């Protein structure tokens, strides 16, 4: 039941310092190394560095001049600071639980729990919340069109997370404006069209936009 | 220099086995590795550790269809009884002095899944969007396999090329593919035609849907 949760801003400007935290729950950060990892869109995993609260910290030689990793025992948190960012630092950032060191000083190599990841975009463009439009309807499709937001991502649930079936949220398209759009769709029985209501819950964390939209006949 | 070499892709049929390979650089041929799986759209999860002596230790909850083995500098992940959900990127990873490194990842394709024709739904611009003085036609393409389609848009029956954005098909929760195509128009253009058409070609067959203002 140990879980890891990354957090930080979704948007930073070039040359700024990216600051992320990794909050551990269900267990202590004591005794373990904790690693930071990142993944540019469509690319592989890159190890950034690691920290053990009472042993050492280190980082990838390509990033060491810009990487500072630390820990906070009271908050049961690890942190990553990456300075002088550029577009090359746009990536999803992860933490992971790494090798455990016993009091004897011996250890067992591990890399067994990942966080969910947090998406960071490095850009000078301003945040923009989406506009949400319903896609109105023995089976029928309905959806929501989530238009003109920045940066990624938006999440779409249906009926406050209580609808989990024919739901599909598509990859976003990057429009020439530099803004993203996506749609989320659900396939529902035609008989429940005059009966059940369908509301998409759209969240855009970088603008703290929250929108509920009913898709009705 | 510690390097883990993975070839970028592997392929095998539904129900078969596949053996993915991760090669350690020569100075590190006795290292243990970990295998990580990243299904499309989600974060990585740990699969197992593979030890120098050939033993392996699966993570909690990882199916026993996944096993690991060793031969010299080679580290293997064998997946038996391949299922659609095994299509994923597989990364090996190891531990060095003050360092961890990942292989480049191997994308596994599971071939021979059941064929499925797409279901197409074409949505006209919403009244809300038109009231905002914009217009998007949304062509939703669902539940098809294999995951490749082409989309053709028409106005009244004449091909429309400009303002089309189509996503790359991605896997749905039911392991069939979906895709979306958007045609951007002005409200006046939308209202000026008799109809617009979205035509989807899939394995040499076409499915077409029409909407009118």
């Amino acid at each position: 039941q140990v879980q890891l949760q990354e957090s930080g801003p979704g948007l930073v400007k070039p040359s700024e310092t990216l600051s992320l935290t990794c909050t551990v729950s269900g267990g202590s950060i004591s005794g373990y190394y904790w690693s930071w990892i990142r993944q540019p869109p469509g690319k592989g995993l890159e190890w950034i560095g690691y920290i053990h609260y009472s042993r050492s910290t280190n980082s990838n030689p390509a990033l060491k001049s810009r990487v500072t990793i630390s820990s906070d025992t009271s908050k049961n948190q690890l942190s990553l600071r990456l300075s002088s960012v550029t577009a090359a630092d746009t990536a999803v950032y992860y933490c992971a639980r790494d090798t455990y060191y016993y009091d004897s000083g011996d250890y067992e190599d591990a890399f067994d729990i990942w966080g969910q990841g947090t998406m960071v975009t490095v850009s000078s463009a301003s945040t923009k919340g989406p506009s949400v439009f319903p896609l109105a309807p023995g089976t029928a499709a309905l959806g929501c069109l989530v238009k003109d937001y920045f940066p990624e991502p938006v999440t779409v649930s249906w009926n406050s997370g209580a609808l989990t079936s024919g739901v599909h949220t598509f990859p976003a398209v990057l429009q020439s404006s530099g803004l993203y759009s996506l749609s989320s769709v659900v396939t529902v029985p035609s008989s429940s069209l005059g009966t059940q209501t369908y509301i998409c819950n759209v969240n855009h964390k970088p603008s703290n936009t929250k929108v509920d939209k009913k898709a009705e006949p | 220099q510690l390097v883990l070499t993975q070839s970028p892709s592997a392929s095998a049929s539904l129900g078969a086995s596949v053996k993915l390979t991760c090669t350690l650089s020569s100075g590190h041929s006795n290292y243990a590795i970990a295998w990580h799986q990243q299904q499309p759209g989600k974060g990585p999860r740990y699969l197992m550790k593979v030890n120098r002596d050939g033993s392996h230790i699966r993570g909690d909850g990882i199916p026993d269809r996944f096993s690991g083995s060793t031969s010299g500098a080679e580290r293997y992940l064998t997946i038996s009884s391949l299922q659609s959900e095994d299509e994923a990127d597989y990364y090996c990873q190891t531990w060095g002095a003050g360092i961890r490194v990942f292989g480049g990842g191997t994308k596994l394709t599971v071939l021979g899944q059941p064929k499925a024709a797409p279901s197409v739904t074409l949505f006209p611009p919403s009244s809300e969007e038109l009231q905002a003085n914009k217009a998007t036609l949304v062509c939703l393409i669902s539940d098809f396999y294999p995951g490749a389609v082409t989309v053709a848009w028409k106005a009244d029956g004449s091909p429309v090329k400009a303002g089309v954005e189509t996503t790359t098909p991605s896997k749905q929760s039911n392991n069939k593919y979906a895709a979306s195509s958007y045609l951007s128009l002005t409200p006046e253009q939308w209202k000026s035609h008799r109809s617009y058409s979205c035509q989807v070609t899939h394995e040499g067959s076409t499915v077409e849907k029409t909407v009118a203002p």
